[PDB]
């Protein structure tokens, strides 16, 4: 036997209510961005395959991070980086 | 000349040279490059 | 010498702390999504 006390704001529970509202939202929401982000790497990673049978230079530049020259060894790449070259060092032939 | 080639074969790779089996490779064997685009999205913890 | 008087409403302060919470959060998430984006698409132009 005991005598229970009632706080003086609901506010704590209101707020718990939206927090918790907004957070299921949030959460759900950004899940779903999430799982269809995932879904969209693994479904471009046919066309990233198909591009890097197409042009393996642009797209090993790409995923690699730096300019190198690349080329099939039937189901990977070989990689070899590329020398820079100073703009002011190259002249184009006029014909 | 200088045929070098790495053919998916089951779970790993079967590197061939000269046109000749040379040995299978595992798949962690050969250096990985990413093409997906890491998106860290973590989740709203909860909060009493 | 002075006295400081106090508001009679935590919720205020509490809804300070929620809104910033769930906005930290949310432009966090946002901008990381903003930014997979754009590599996305500059990825994709190739």
């Amino acid at each position: 036997v005991e005598r229970i006390k009632t706080t003086s704001s609901i506010e704590f529970a209101r707020l718990q209510f939206t927090y918790n509202h907004i957070q299921r939202h949030v959460n759900d929401m950004l899940g779903r961005v999430a799982i269809a982000w995932c879904e969209l790497q693994n479904h471009e990673l046919t066309l990233w395959n198909e591009a890097r049978k197409l042009n393996p230079n642009a797209i090993a530049s790409v995923t690699v991070g730096r300019r190198v020259s690349a080329r099939m060894l039937g189901d990977v790449m070989a990689v070899s980086t590329c020398v820079p070259v100073a703009a002011d060092n190259v002249i184009v032939q006029n014909s | 000349v200088g045929h070098r080639r790495y053919f998916t074969f089951g779970g790993g790779y079967v590197y061939f040279e000269e046109y000749a089996y040379s040995h299978q490779l595992s798949r962690a064997d050969i250096t990985t490059v990413s093409t997906f685009i890491d998106l860290n999205i973590t989740m709203l913890e909860d909060h009493e």
